């Protein structure tokens, strides 16, 4: 249940340093996207924001 | 180690603490077995919880 | 006693046999479930003031204009016109019928099938209330305007008293009051949304003038309210729900990843608290 | 006990035999008569009971059985979605009840697997778990 984590994996795969989105195949870069996505409805559910931010009201 | 670290964490999310099912018609020796069990599964439960999060970190 | 100047003046024995039903009532002893013939006495005076307002209604039917429901007349029968009375909403004829509603105090304590009897019966009287509202709200001309506005708020929170009335009530019959005030949407909508019956809300929006422009802007304004996914317990339904919001959490979850990534770098912009994020 | 084992290996190299020639359905269709692993989360612990009193022959083979089972289910999911949108006719609710169950399938092998008093290949359960992750 560490949904704001999960979403920082976006931040380490488009990271320059490392330049890991070049070893991503297509399929796999949509996969991961999806499996961010559903992390991302988790957080929802939560009542936090898409990025695990609270919901300033 | 991050593929042992991660098959010793697997292994250990997939071996949860059963919760107690109190049997429909159960003596009175066994409703207080049955209290003993409960608190025996909440205190596994407690541990299992500490140790899933020690591996998860 | 007398019957010739109290039929010119029949209405009254309305509103007193009411007050002889409660205090009848009063002598009920209908504190829990002991009292059994209390509660048989005071359905058998809604039978009666319920269909003396049957009457007055078939009797609005028997028009004589060629032009005011044209069957019943040269034209066929086969068919009757509004089943209103067009009674003008009289406000102490009125007041006994909503004082006779919130005798739904009985059915708190009462045998299942009496239960829906006069549940069945409080539907048939409030079908000829909101009747005759809504025929004397179209005869209004365009000119003052705003007293034709202030009395449909009026009856719009009577529709909307009626409703929490009838949503610990069956919902049975939540399909004809939603017909009878055909509209009256934001009752039989939050019914459809209780229930596990969106095959009655498609079923609502299928016979329905531009349902679709209507469903989603009801959607939006039930924000949190109706349409959600986690409100509803198993498969699609559940992804259905995010898909009628209309940010970028649902849109990753929706499909729609071009539209998250412009919320996303929009967020990205405002942002000036905090670094990191 | 030795004969149910004999035949059980026998039903087991028809299995791989299947499996190996490509027949995913019908190797799926054998694992599934064999109930060996649970192909569903409710019949997990019914069957973790059962693999106690399987022989050591059995249970030696069982990692093989268990990342076999995940690859048909794996490749059968990859037939669902490869089979783009150009059959004008089948409902799209089959097809994502379907997805739905395979997924739930891969899930009831890996907290199977995970739940065995049996030490797998660090390997096998690193594959099994690299399977369901592409199948999310």
């Amino acid at each position: 249940k560490q949904y704001k984590d999960c979403l920082r994996l976006a931040d380490i795969v488009s990271s320059e340093n490392q330049k890991l989105y070049t070893v991503f195949s297509k399929t796999e870069m949509r996969n991961l996207l999806q499996k961010l996505r559903e992390s991302s409805l988790m957080l929802l559910d939560l009542q936090l924001d898409p990025l695990g931010y609270e919901i300033q009201s | 180690e991050s593929h042992e670290a991660f098959n010793e964490w697997f292994k250990h999310i997939n071996s949860p603490p059963q919760k107690p099912t109190l049997v429909g018609q159960a003596s009175f020796t066994e409703k207080v077995a049955h209290e003993h069990k409960e608190k025996k599964y909440e205190m596994d439960f407690g541990i299992w919880k500490g140790h899933l999060d020690a591996l998860t970190s | 006693t007398a019957a010739d100047v109290y039929f010119r003046e029949v209405s009254q024995m309305e509103i007193i046999f009411e007050c002889l039903v409660d205090k009848e009532e009063a002598d009920l002893e209908s504190t829990s479930i002991d009292s059994v013939e209390w509660a048989n006495i005071v359905v058998n005076v809604n039978t009666i003031l319920k269909d003396m307002l049957h009457v007055a209604c078939q009797y609005r039917q028997s028009k004589n204009s060629l032009y005011k429901n044209e069957s019943g007349i040269q034209e066929p029968e086969h068919v009757p016109w509004t089943a209103s009375s067009g009674t003008a909403g009289i406000r102490s004829v009125v007041t006994r019928q909503h004082g006779i509603i919130l005798k739904v105090y009985p059915q708190a304590d009462s045998g299942l099938r009496t239960i829906l009897i006069e549940q069945l019966a409080a539907l048939l009287n409030y079908l000829l209330d909101d009747y005759v509202t809504q025929l004397k709200s179209i005869d209004k001309l365009a000119n003052e305007e705003r007293y034709n506005i202030l009395e449909m708020e009026y009856a719009q929170k009577r529709s909307e008293l009626l409703s929490p009335l009838l949503i610990l009530g069956q919902y049975a019959w939540a399909s004809n009051l939603a017909e009878k005030y055909c509209d009256f949407d934001i009752l039989v909508q939050i019914c459809e949304m209780t229930d596990n019956q969106s095959r009655l809300q498609r079923y609502m929006t299928l016979f329905a003038e531009q349902n679709f422009s209507d469903f989603l802007f009801r959607w939006y304004l039930e924000k949190g309210k109706r349409g959600k996914l986690l409100s509803q317990p198993s498969q699609h339904g559940q992804l259905a729900a995010f898909l009628q919001a209309h940010s970028w959490l649902h849109e990753l979850n929706s499909q729609e990843f071009e539209k998250a990534h412009r919320t996303l770098q929009t967020l990205a912009n405002m942002e000036t608290r905090y670094f990191c994020k | 006990s030795i004969n149910s084992t004999f035949y059980l290996l026998l039903d087991l190299i028809t299995f791989f035999d299947e499996y190996h020639a490509g027949h995913i359905d019908l190797s799926f269709d054998v694992i599934e008569r064999l109930k060996l692993v649970p192909l569903s989360q409710d019949s997990v612990e019914e069957r973790v009971a059962a693999f106690r009193n399987f022989s050591d022959e059995i249970r030696h083979n069982l990692s093989e059985i268990l990342l076999a089972t995940m690859n048909i289910l794996f490749t059968q999911y990859k037939r669902l979605k490869g089979s783009g949108p150009t059959t004008l006719g089948r409902p799209q609710r089959v097809q994502e009840d379907k997805d739905s169950v395979l997924r739930s399938q891969a899930r009831a092998l890996i907290t199977f697997a995970g739940m065995i008093p049996y030490r797998m290949s660090g390997d096998t359960n690193a594959r099994l778990v690299q399977m369901e992750v592409l199948m999310n």
